[PDB]
């Protein structure tokens, strides 16, 4: 019962580990680049004129 | 005992994962986006106040055309609004009045709803006779339905309070795949833009990234401290944000496999019910129990603005597919649209 | 009409006593707020009637003196206004009590309309506007002019009585049948006697009698409505508790039969 | 992640004494109301005691009042349960539980068969 | 010209939808929804069965719709969910009342019932909803008290110094021990209600009158009193 | 008479403006605009201005003794109330601007609220006392004495408000009060020669015209600019911008 649950949890933990991990700096840079590239196409960020809804 | 050895192995694996994450964190999002100019004071106004619901609104979902939307209330109704004209298109009575979720098909052909009946009912909007009628009664969940999202016209992913998610084949009414691994009631679910992945936040303070095709949990994020009520994918698909009863929003990164930023304030102590990014991902709107929805700078964690006006607790939130407006529904049976 | 004359000083001291009593009641209600008694009595409505009674008592000495157009105008500008606003306020409160305790399920849609259109604040405005209008059309043209006002006030008191009539068995803090009967009968007998005396009288010192009647009426619809409440909420603090209100309303609703 | 580790359980002769600890990590301690639960063999999970965030409000069950004492120290993020005059029926696995949400007076699903904010538990046995 | 016709059709459809919605509201606002809570041995099933048999009416919800003195009623018991209720209990934040059922004769699991009542009472969302307390299984409680094998003081040490309240009803043929135990349990449940109610919501305890229609009458009276007090509070008169 | 017809039309316009401003100030009552610009006191002042416009009506017609006796007190009683509310606002601005913070922390927390209500009540009561004294004693002296309190009140507001620091990142809460006091002063300084020069028949008409112009100037200087952004451009109603 609980032994099988612990075994499956251990297997899931093994699966989650042993994977690639891109540095936090690179991920933050990519997020900032995506946000900056699409800044002109955000109606909520850049106030659209009242003509275009 | 074998159980002690298994627990020790699990603890060692968790320690190794934490050490890898720590070695992977060479900087922080705040340490990097410090040089960018902050967003100006964000001020939205209530353009429309969709009224007509009887009991508290529990969920909503925008349409792909960004004009029609569906909302579910606890009086047992599914009202479809034409947001531009404030008119009502449909009002579908429900067999069970206890409804926690609703969804809009990407094609606009169907809608889905579920709740304490443990059933995902799917209604055909554009039928031959023009009358909305239930098309499939998806059963098999042993807990309440909390979230549902359409992969396409024949597939739908539903999260339930039985600590499992599922992928349904609507035509046959059977569970193609079951996503197990959560130790608490799954409360939210967000599909990736590519639809090949999705995330789910449960009541065990963890969000798991699942694979739709293979039905396995690729990654698990455990940065929160309380039940997670909301989850929303970043527009890029490489990150997501979560809301939780501990009054904090947290941004996690899939590639870094760790939390990037927290959005908390000293004077905010109420839980978070719904989160949703802007079209470009620069803003992070989040509803709260204090009847207010706060707009957060997704890059600098500065509260840009506040969407006040709801008399009761904000429960659902949604930003249109073209980012034109954001619709907030709360427990005073009122829907509002802001931009 | 002389300042030094026994009826005039008697009326002046009675009005001063009424003013002191009303001021004391106002202070008591302000000090003891957020308590079930004042909220059940009307809340800000009670304060409205109390300050309006205060101004009516303050303008009592204006009534006394040499004849003047200002005093003559105030005669029907303020005291009949006091009577009509106070009685309409009591009638509105009685209607609210009766519609809350009963006829809420008997007449559901009517109550929804009443509570959605701000009925308590709309009926009062209609009443004051209508009384202002009838007053000005009356002064456009003693007995005939006051007959319309007394008829209006008697109709309002009769409406309040007919609405509180089914509320004999209502709890003691929501029941005002005795006050309504006493005030209606006092107003009726005073108005009847005054109307009879206007015609068959010498014509002098009748201002003393009319002012005496009006101050007795003011003292009636002030004391008979506010004195019992203050008595209960100072001499019986145990009787003034939200738990007591809960238990007493519950005991009324589910009777052992 | 939210983690609670208990310690102090073991063999105790009847009429003995014990003290339990709960090293809490992964969350702010001073924001949540803590709990103690036990599970006797062949029985379901039974609430034992609770303590407020600041330690002002404290309550126990009838069977343990006058024998068990609950205390917390927000500096070391730990929760204590001193147990005196132990009796044989007190033999149970003691779990250190936490309220699901902060700044909240009521506590829900503390004694559920599965609960995320609960420790593994420490076995306490009483026998002569 | 197409836009004008489309807008006219949309307005007509919205008018029909709103007419149906107001017709539905006229019935929804006149229906009282009661949520049944308790334990496995509380005895909610017999209450539901008796209320359905007395007045003819009616998965994951044990829904039951009936009519009592031309008043619509809706009693639902939430079965089929997991043991965790902190998330789905928030749906019933707008119900009229909560019918909490307790097994008075089960001293072993009485503290669990007390804890459940405390959790329900002190919930942030369930803080304006009155609770109708049903102390079920009174005959078994009387039998257990008269037998003497099991004592209340074993599980509740405060029962040694407890005394019967003055406002106790002396039912005919009642042993003083039986009524003492009954009122001790009732007061134990009422202390939690009075400790933090603050007048927002009330508790209506009721010892079950064996198998009689008086329980339905008590439920109806409690609902009527709750509605009366709600009207008084909405009018600003309470 | 044509003059009375024109002044009646002007009164109708002024009362309509007062009613619109009052509606805006009681609908957006929780917004930072009215909260910084008084609150209940702003609505009270609007009511007082409307009552002044109403009391303008009793000048023409057959001169009944009571009406001619009560002309002036009825004209100043509400004007006194509104002017004292504006003076309270001016005093708050001047205290926050040109006083040390040590005195400001005590003056600001007391000049708003029940003490402000007592101040406006004292102003109204002193106006009532002066009016009854001049009515019982006096059957350029009468109107000058009745006008003295309003003159001092307006002069104090103008002196405390007309010079102030208006940061570009804030709202100039002194321009409106300064121009209201200026309109009052110039319209009444022009009114006096018209009082002493116009034919004896049109003297009441000159009086009502002066009162209506004073009310309109106060409105268009203080309340109308507030209502403009309260109704058309609600993007400037942020608490960090006003408080």
């Amino acid at each position: 019962a609980s032994i099988a649950q612990a075994r499956k949890l251990v297997e899931q933990l093994k699966m989650e580990a042993n994977i690639d991990r891109i540095k936090v700096s690179k991920a933050a840079a990519d997020l900032m680049a995506y946000c900056e590239a699409h800044a002109k196409e955000d109606p909520l960020l850049t106030p659209v004129p009242a003509s275009e809804n | 005992s074998e159980l002690d050895q298994l627990r020790q192995e699990a603890e060692q694996l968790k320690n190794q994962i934490r050490d890898a994450r720590k070695a992977c964190a060479d900087a922080t999002l705040s340490q990097i986006t410090n040089n960018i100019d902050p967003v100006g004071r964000i001020q939205m106004r209530t353009r429309r106040t969709l009224r007509g619901h009887l009991a508290k609104i529990y969920a909503m979902h925008w349409g792909t055309d960004s004009r029609l939307l569906v909302s579910a209330s606890q009086d047992g109704k599914l009202i479809i609004w034409d947001s531009y004209t404030t008119n009502k298109v449909h009002a579908i009575p429900l067999r069970s009045s206890w409804v926690m979720t609703c969804a809009y098909a990407p094609s606009g052909n169907y809608v889905a709803c579920g709740g304490l009946d443990n059933i995902c009912s799917i209604y055909n909007l554009k039928t031959r006779e023009g009358n909305v009628r239930v098309s499939r009664e998806l059963a098999g969940h042993t807990g309440y339905l909390s979230c549902c999202r359409f992969l396409d016209d024949n597939q739908i992913v539903t999260s339930s309070g039985d600590t499992t998610c599922a992928l349904w084949d609507i035509e046959t009414g059977q569970q193609t795949t079951t996503f197990t691994g959560h130790t608490g009631d799954v409360m939210s679910l967000s599909l990736a833009p590519d639809t090949r992945l999705f995330v789910s936040g449960a009541c065990d303070a963890s969000a798991k990234l699942w694979d739709v095709r293979e039905g396995m949990c690729r990654q698990t994020f455990t940065g929160h401290e309380s039940d997670i009520n909301a989850i929303c994918f970043f527009p890029n698909g490489n990150a997501f944000a979560t809301g939780s009863d501990d009054a904090t929003c947290r941004l996690f990164d899939l590639r870094a496999d760790q939390e990037l930023m927290t959005y908390s304030h000293d004077n905010i102590i109420c839980g978070i019910t719904s989160v949703s990014f802007s079209k470009s991902g620069r803003l992070l709107l989040a509803g709260y129990d204090d009847f207010n929805c706060n707009v957060w700078d997704a890059l600098k964690a500065d509260r840009a603005g506040v969407l006040a006006g709801h008399d009761n607790r904000v429960s659902c939130l949604g930003v249109t597919d073209d980012g034109m407006a954001v619709a907030t529904g709360s427990w005073d049976s009122f829907l509002k649209i802001w931009n | 009409l002389e300042w030094h004359e026994a009826p005039t000083i008697a009326v002046a001291l009675l009005a001063a006593l009424g003013f002191l009593s009303t001021l004391a009641i106002l202070v008591i209600f302000w000090r003891h707020f957020q308590t079930p008694i004042v909220r059940s009595a009307g809340g800000p409505m009670c304060f409205l009637m109390l300050t309006l009674l205060l101004v009516a008592y303050m303008v009592v000495p204006v009534y006394v003196g040499p004849p003047k157009v200002s005093t003559c105008l105030c005669r029907q500008a303020l005291f009949p206004l006091c009577f009509t606003i106070c009685i309409s306020c009591i009638a509105v409160r009685s209607f609210q009590i009766v519609c809350a305790f009963k006829m809420a399920s008997r007449f559901p849609r009517a109550y929804s309309y009443w509570v959605r259109y701000q009925g308590p604040y709309v009926s009062m405005a209609f009443i004051t506007v209508l009384k202002m209008v009838i007053v000005v059309i009356g002064m456009l043209a003693y007995r005939n002019s006051l007959l319309f006002n007394t008829s209006l006030d008697l109709l309002l008191s009769v409406v309040g009585f007919s609405f509180a009539y089914m509320g004999k068995e209502l709890p003691t803090n929501y029941n005002e049948a005795k006050f309504i009967t006493l005030s209606m009968t006092f107003y009726f007998t005073s108005s009847v006697s005054l109307c009879t005396f206007m015609s068959a009288y010498s014509g002098v010192l009748v201002t003393i009698v009319d002012l005496l009647v009006t101050v007795l009426n003011l003292l009636a619809i002030s004391l008979g409505y506010f004195g019992p409440k203050c008595y209960m909420i100072l001499f019986y603090p145990e009787r003034n508790t939200p738990a007591y209100f809960n238990s007493m309303i519950q005991g009324y609703t589910m009777r052992r039969d | 992640q939210v983690q609670l580790q208990e310690s102090g359980g073991g063999l105790v002769q009847p009429g003995g004494s014990l003290r339990l600890s709960c090293a809490a990590s992964g969350f702010t301690f001073s924001n949540y109301k803590m709990n103690w639960v036990r599970q006797a063999p062949g029985k379901g999970l039974e609430w034992v005691s609770d303590i407020s965030q600041s330690g002002a409000s404290i309550s126990y069950t009838g069977s343990v009042k006058g024998r068990f004492t609950i205390s917390r120290d927000n500096a070391k993020n730990t929760l204590y349960l001193q147990m005196n005059s132990l009796k044989p029926e007190d033999t149970a696995v003691y779990y250190c539980a936490r309220c699901p949400a902060p700044f909240t007076r009521d506590c829900f699903d503390v004694t559920s068969t599965t609960y995320a904010y609960r420790g593994q538990g420490t076995q306490v046995t009483v026998s002569s | 010209e197409d836009q004008r016709n489309e807008e006219k059709a949309q307005r007509e459809a919205n008018k029909k939808i709103e007419k149906q919605l107001q017709k539905d509201k006229q019935v929804y606002r006149a229906t009282h929804r009661l949520l049944l809570l308790g334990a496995d041995n509380s005895g909610k099933s017999t209450i539901v069965k008796q209320m359905r048999i007395l007045h003819g009416g009616s998965s994951g919800i044990f829904e039951t719709k009936f009519q009592v003195d031309k008043v619509n009623f809706h009693m639902f018991d939430v079965g089929g969910q997991r043991d965790e209720r902190r998330k789905w209990i928030q749906c019933f934040n707008d119900v009229t009342a909560i019918i909490f059922v307790v097994d008075s004769s089960d001293y072993n699991r009485l503290q669990e019932a007390l804890n459940d009542f405390k959790s329900i009472w002190n919930n942030r969302w369930l803080r304006t909803i009155s609770v109708i307390l049903f102390l079920n299984k009174q005959d078994l409680l009387a039998e257990k008290v008269l037998a003497g094998k099991s004592k209340i003081e074993d599980y509740f040490p405060e029962f040694a110094r407890y005394t019967t309240p003055e406002d106790a009803t002396p039912e005919p043929g009642e042993d003083p021990r039986v009524t003492r135990a009954k009122y001790f349990i009732r007061d134990e449940f009422l202390r939690i209600s009075t400790a933090s109610g603050d007048g927002r919501h009330y508790c209506y305890p009721h010892f079950t009158c064996a198998v009689d229609t008086q329980n339905v009458k008590f439920v109806f009276d409690a609902v009527t009193d709750i509605i009366i007090k709600e009207n008084l509070k909405d009018c600003g008169l309470f």
